[PDB]
């Protein structure tokens, strides 16, 4: 699986825009939409809503999450945490991308919510090394990653994944 | 093309063929009418329609119907992404932004 | 005015409404006022220099209006821009009177009205000619317009201990002149002052005051005063409270700006209008009685304005009768059921009579199921009165 | 016919369709490209681009695309012409002409059915009545009003000028759109930009429209920041400057572009012996360092750069440089990225006038043309360093053509003409770059010579353009003073020369004023041209 | 079944087939249903005005399933060809009732597919060769799928007493709960038939 389709999974989820146009609801099979009211908020996927933000249509909220202070406690939880922590998204990382690259004009203080989501990013991908690196030396047979994002599982997961299967035939090879 | 065609045996271009035969016929098979041509979206769709430089000096290619398009190097057309992706991938087009 | 923040701000919201937003902002890189629209097919975003510091507006589908304090060498001035004009004079600019000035304004379908400083309300047409010209009761606090209405306020009086001693004055400015109310005096909670003035998209005149309690005229009521909506009880914590920018009838919605630790939102990062359901502020309201009750007084004082709008003559679509009707209808017969089961016959006949004798059957029908005799043989007799009556 | 309103009888119209982009190769004409371009991408309109630079050029894309499209928009090209006779189109296409070239043509003008011009009204136009251009004593009548006919005719047409830039009447739309990006605006101001650089417009004209950029500037910069609470960083910041005339100093040493800007080194005339010299005497005057000065400005001293336009006034005041600041334009974006609009016209400008020999002149187009995105920032970087190559042969060329007295009196004109095989008489084989030069030029001479006669006249240049055809391009560049209207006659003048000396003359530009002629044709041309002048 | 619950078991499928190592068993009413679906959306927008909003946000979502649909099919034919021999032979051993690895058109596929390539080989080399030699059985020189291949996965319903075996040592073996919403990283083979019920997601 690649980058691109794990960003075209995290396009999936909602988020709320406030349109400039009148549409009434318009029914797609994932689930009817709208209606679209001018200056109201309406809760629609992300990927209509990075279409509409590139075709001047709407304004983007930023979620919930994206707030400076809800987002430097979770960094620091993270930090202080061994575990991976609970995310505030399952797709944090392709939302903040997608969200702060299209629409930093709407989300206000997107360096400090860019910086954050890096700090937290760094933080994951560093307890994921620590977790293959014992996994690997105390020859675990399975591991427990419940936080874990499908990004964050797809940076160094095929990496991961054939370095194990070459471990258990090594350690396998000895079956009669 | 030719210079890489010249590299295959006429067996191997025998399976070819075979190969080519039974793909089609499996994408006709999965719908009533025009099958679906699997080949195509290969990548992620991202945009309804996406501006296409081209590459060749090449020939008349047809939009739709009586509306079609010249393909003169450096021209530059905006277009469907499922019309273009083939002439990309081949190489004619190139995919700019 | 309504939807304005306050003028000792470096960059403000000079009116936001159902319309778009005027903005106006001095600093050392410019003077100047922002005007954009929700819809943008309405008209495009329009910047105006603000070399003579209009302080008051008003927005509307048919022009933008602008106002300002007068100064020493220059009087009050009054400033439009006619943007839907088929003409290319699109603008018109007047000059009052020496020392006379301009203290609110606001827009209609076709016309403009201020009131200055004279204790004089002074009506033009949107292409800017005079028409009539009258002295109001008392200071105006601020004006409101809608089609042919003109909604004022001003003090008719000193308050005491807290409270504001405010008129209202309802002008109908179309075929024959009128006064709806003519200086009555309006409500207000207990030591409050008047937040909101404005209408309803329907036409319906509303007010919220600093308490956040928000009251619609009743049409079927004698022209009175009824409350819609307690914007405290909605609120994430009470030190807190919402902003309003517009009302909606059908659907039934008040659009409102909540705000953090202040009476107006801020003008940056710019915010987000919240949607606040109307509730009607009846007792045990959380009883099915309470639910059903204040639900059909919710709908039959909403639905006022379609006979408003039939009276007057602006069209309407037929079926927003049928639906108010049907609603109510199939409501109170629920609310029938259940009185039924509690064997209040005479609270029946009494809900019933606010039916149609067609409705008042099926009721008749309801009571003959499980044999309530006394409650069909008077439902049948009310429906006998009704249809004598008829 | 001239559109009155641009939104609902030109873009509505096209909205519906299928439409053909012609642009020509200037950097006005690319920024309004770009600006039309986003908002038919905004509004999925099936446009197809074709980049042009000559007549030839446009006939041969029109003759290859006219079949498919009935509607066509032309940039910076037809305005001047006769649309109809040159093309020679079906009855049921419409071409649409946003055109910055003046006078228009008065078959365009009075086309009503066809031709439609997206060009201001309100501009300098001097449009002559239908009845004084279309249709015994009556027979003496009829003479009489087509020799009214002719002399209006000839005054109407004589002086080419340019009026608003292209950029700026497709952002004027883009605003009523209510679809205006920041980049959008960018691309106007670097569209009047080019103007400026290449002195298309008077001063006051500039003047004018950077005072209709400046209030979307503010609107733009109020619409989503103010002075408490800001944007991020990364977001695109545009600012107006009061900032230096001189070329490229925020990429350069200061130096190099005290040595390179054609206004001081024409001033301190830096081609001659004695130029450097005066140039210390400026410097020493400023009390800036020489190390400093020959260092990059970006690694020069913050406390040199506090106030150095300020220094640079003052001191460019009582040194006779009455006009050192300019009214322009910035754009911020990330930590880095600091550009004047002046920097990006050129970086474009040398893009599109490279002088390399690889594919084609479409192909250096669509280098300048992507160059303008932000997501193809490298390509502005390389457009800044031929920037730096070509400014650097420009003053090597107008060093060598003062020096060795190229540029000699004619008479009623200066003429000057580059040989075959000289340093870097390639890079300015190409047209506009020629025109560029000879106005650079002829500033330079006329800031050199004492005859005050000589600072009056024009100035006509030629260069070679093709050895295999024997040709030389040819241009003709109005006198240089302050108080110029930047109008011209040399287009009429090259065009009744060129007849009255039946000579072989190919008028594939836009600019009536450039022209390629066979080299052996040229005396008895420049010939004609004395006796027309006179 | 909804449609968006439809679209949402066509994603599980597709997220499925691309980490199982083996070709899961065939999903034909998904692909039959969502194929449908995007032939009764594209007759209605047919049907449908050119410059509409609504217009044109029913192509993106048409494009978007479309794409999944194509890479999914995409992915199991991979799988096909990779395999081609073993799911064959699985669909002759099949038992009566038991879901099959492959749709009918799949299976016409990988028959044709394996009658060209042993054609292909027969006609270059192997009727070229010595005579006891002539015949290579392509069950044996086709590799089988590595069911052992570790897998990133999520639960979607809650199991107990799963079996994790490290290796050949059976008294290493230990037994694990899996949690409703936990991740676990583990063998394919320990965990083939809740893949096969839905009970587990691989991620």
């Amino acid at each position: 699986m690649d980058a691109a389709e794990v960003e075209f999974l995290a396009e999936k989820e909602l988020v709320t825009i406030i349109p400039n146009f009148s549409l009434d609801k318009i029914y797609l099979i994932g689930g009817d939409l709208g209606p679209f009211n001018p200056g109201l908020p309406v809760e629609v996927p992300l990927w209509l809503a990075i279409n509409l933000k590139q075709r001047q249509k709407c304004r983007l909220l930023p979620p919930e999450w994206m707030d400076v202070e809800k987002l430097e406690k979770m960094r620091d939880h993270e930090r202080k945490e061994e575990t991976f922590t609970p995310m505030p998204s399952p797709y944090y990382m392709e939302l903040t991308k997608l969200l702060l690259n299209h629409a930093s004009d709407n989300i206000p203080k997107a360096d400090e919510i860019r910086t954050l989501v890096k700090d937290m990013w760094d933080t994951r991908i560093a307890k994921l090394r620590v977790s293959a690196d014992s996994f690997v030396r105390q020859q675990e047979a399975h591991a427990k990653l419940d936080n874990l994002t499908l990004m964050e599982i797809n940076t160094s997961g095929t990496f991961l994944t054939q370095a194990l299967n070459h471990m258990y035939k090594l350690r396998t090879n000895l079956q009669p | 093309p030719n210079a890489l065609r010249f590299h295959m045996a006429a067996e191997e271009m025998e399976w070819f063929n075979n190969y080519k035969r039974s793909l089609a016929t499996y994408m006709r098979s999965l719908g009533g009418d025009e099958g679906l041509d699997i080949t195509q979206d290969m990548k992620p769709p991202k945009s309804l329609y996406i501006e296409v430089r081209c590459l060749k000096d090449y020939g008349e290619f047809e939009v739709d119907d009586g509306t079609s398009v010249l393909l003169k190097k450096n021209s530059q057309h905006f277009l469907p992404r499922w019309k273009c992706e083939q002439l990309i991938r081949q190489g004619v087009l190139e995919h700019i932004l | 005015q309504s939807g304005s923040t306050p003028l000792h701000l470096t960059h403000r919201f000079m009116v936001w409404n159902s319309i778009g937003i005027i903005r106006c902002y001095n600093d050392e890189q410019d003077n100047a006022i922002d005007v954009e629209f929700h819809d943008t097919s309405i008209h495009h975003a329009t910047h105006l220099s603000n070399t003579l510091n209009y302080t008051i507006a008003d927005l509307s589908h048919e022009a933008i209006l602008l106002a300002c304090e007068s100064t020493d060498e220059l009087a009050s001035k009054l400033h439009c821009l006619h943007f839907s004009s088929w003409d290319s004079s699109k603008e018109w600019i007047i000059d009052l009177p020496q020392n006379e000035d301009i203290e609110a304004i606001c827009l209609g379908q076709g016309w403009a009205a201020a009131a200055t400083s004279a204790l004089l309300l002074r009506l033009f047409t949107i292409g800017g000619v005079q028409k009539e010209v009258f002295s109001l009761a008392g200071p105006v606090v601020s004006m409101a317009g809608h089609g042919e209405q003109l909604f004022i306020v001003y003090h008719r009086g000193t308050g005491f201990d807290g409270d504001q001693c405010l008129g209202v004055q309802l002008l109908e400015l179309g075929k024959k002149k009128k006064q709806i109310l003519h200086g009555d005096p309006l409500p207000l909670t207990r030591k409050s002052y008047l937040a909101w003035i404005g209408f309803s998209a329907e036409g319906t005149p509303c007010y919220v005051d600093s308490e956040g309690i928000v009251r619609m005229l009743n049409r079927g009521l004698g022209n009175t005063w009824t409350p819609i909506c307690n914007t405290r009880e909605h609120c994430k914590g009470k030190s807190d409270h919402y902003w309003v920018v517009g009302i909606h009838e059908n659907p039934q919605q008040l659009r409102c700006i909540p705000c953090k630790g202040s009476r107006f939102p801020p003008t940056l990062p710019r915010p987000a209008v919240a949607i606040l359901s109307f509730k009607l502020p009846y007792c045990q309201i959380a009883t099915e009685k309470g639910q059903m009750e204040e639900q059909f007084w919710r709908s039959v004082i909403f639905h006022n304005h379609l006979d408003y709008l039939a009276k007057n003559g602006y069209e309407y679509e037929e079926s927003t009768k049928n639906q108010a009707t049907k609603e109510q209808q199939e409501l109170l017969m629920k609310m029938l059921a259940l009185s039924c089961k509690l064997e209040r016959e005479f609270r029946c006949v009494e809900l019933a009579d606010l039916m149609t004798q067609n409705a008042v059957n099926l009721a008749i029908k309801y009571a003959s199921r499980s044999r309530k005799l006394i409650l069909a043989q008077k439902l049948s007799e009310l429906a006998v009165e009704k249809a004598a009556e008829l | 016919m001239f559109v009155s309103d641009f939104r609902k009888e030109f873009y509505e119209v096209v909205q519906s369709q299928r439409v053909l982009l012609f642009v020509a190769s200037d950097v006005d004409a690319l920024c309004a490209c770009k600006i039309l371009q986003a908002l038919f991408q905004c509004d999925h309109v099936q446009y197809t681009l074709v980049p042009v630079s000559g007549w030839q050029e446009l006939e041969t894309a029109f003759l290859e695309h006219k079949e498919q499209f009935h509607y066509f928009i032309l940039i910076n090209c037809g305005a001047n012409v006769d649309l109809l006779d040159i093309l020679q189109p079906d009855e049921d296409t419409i071409f649409f002409v946003c055109d910055t070239h003046r006078p228009v043509n008065v078959v365009n003008v009075y086309n009503d059915t066809q031709i439609k011009l997206l060009i201001k009204q309100d501009d300098d136009l001097e449009v002559p009545a239908y009845e004084d251009i279309f249709r015994t004593m009556r027979r003496r009548q009829r003479r009489e009003w087509e020799a009214r006919r002719r002399d209006i005719l000839f005054d109407y047409e004589q002086y080419e000028y340019h009026g608003t830039s292209s950029a700026m009447v497709m952002f004027e739309l883009a605003w009523m759109l209510s679809k205006d990006l920041n980049d959008m605006l960018w691309w106007a101001i670097v569209g009047l930009t080019d103007q400026w650089v290449q002195d298309k417009i008077t001063q006051m004209k500039y003047v004018t429209d950077v005072g209709v950029l400046q209030r979307h500037v503010s609107r733009h910069n109020h619409r989503n920041e103010d002075e408490e609470n800001t944007l991020s960083v990364d977001c695109t910041r545009i600012s107006f400057e009061y900032d230096l005339r001189l070329v490229l100093y925020q990429h350069w040493s200061l130096h190099d572009s005290l040595c390179n800007t054609s206004y001081t080194a024409a001033r301190f005339k830096l081609w001659s012996v004695h130029g450097q010299k005066r140039l210390q005497e400026f410097l020493a005057d400023m009390g800036l360092p020489l190390k400093q000065v020959k260092q990059k400005f970006q690694a020069m001293d913050i406390s040199l750069k506090e106030n150095l336009r300020e220094m640079i006034e003052e001191s460019a005041n009582k040194f006779g440089m009455k006009d050192m600041r300019v009214q322009t334009f910035s754009i911020h974006f990330g930590f880095k990225h600091k550009f004047l609009a002046s920097d990006v016209v050129f970086a474009t400008m040398s893009l599109m006038e490279s002088p390399e020999k690889d594919g084609s002149g479409t192909d250096h187009f669509i280098q300048a043309l992507d160059s303008l995105s932000r997501s193809n920032l490298d390509k502005l970087y390389h457009g800044l360093e031929l920037a730096k190559k070509q400014l650097r042969a420009t003053q090597q060329t107008i060093a060598s053509c003062l020096c060795t007295n190229l540029v000699i009196s004619q008479g009623p004109f200066l003429y000057c003409s580059l040989m075959e095989g000289t340093p870097d008489v390639m890079l300015f084989s190409r047209p506009a770059s020629l025109s560029l030069l000879s106005k650079h030029l002829l500033k330079s001479f006329v800031c050199s010579t004492k005859n005050r006669r000589c600072k009056l006249l024009p100035l006509v240049m030629a260069a070679p353009l093709s050895m295999e055809h024997g040709t030389v391009t040819v241009v003709g560049i109005p006198p240089e003073t302050d108080s110029s209207d930047r109008k011209n006659f040399f287009g009429r003048a090259f065009e009744k020369a060129a007849e009255s000396t039946s000579s072989r003359m190919l008028h594939n530009h836009f600019d009536l004023s450039v022209i390629e002629l066979k080299a052996e044709d040229r005396s008895k041309f420049l010939d004609a041209l004395i006796s027309l002048l006179s | 079944l909804t449609p968006a619950e439809l679209i949402e078991r066509l994603e599980q499928a597709w997220m499925n087939e691309k980490f199982a190592p083996e070709l899961l068993e065939s999903k034909p009413e998904i692909v039959e249903c969502v194929m449908e679906q995007l032939e009764h959306m594209e007759e209605n927008l047919r049907r449908a005005k050119r410059e509409d909003l609504k217009v044109s946000i029913h192509q993106m979502e048409m494009e978007r399933i479309r794409y999944v649909l194509s890479s999914y099919l995409r992915c199991r034919l991979m799988k096909i060809e990779k395999f081609f021999p073993h799911v064959l032979e699985k669909e002759k051993t099949r038992p009566e009732g038991e879901p099959s690895s492959l749709s009918p058109e799949e299976l016409a596929f990988a028959r044709e597919f394996m009658a060209n390539t042993e054609s292909y080989l027969k006609n270059v080399a192997l009727k070229h060769m010595p005579p006891n030699l002539q015949k290579v059985d392509l069950f044996r020189a086709v590799p089988k799928p590595d069911l052992d291949s570790y897998v990133f996965l999520r639960v979607r319903e809650r199991q107990e007493n799963i079996l994790v075996e490290p290796d050949t040592d059976e008294q290493r073996d230990y037994v694990i709960d899996l949690e409703k919403g936990s991740q676990h990283l583990i063998r394919y083979k320990t965990i083939a038939p809740l893949v096969a019920s839905g009970a587990v997601q691989l991620i």
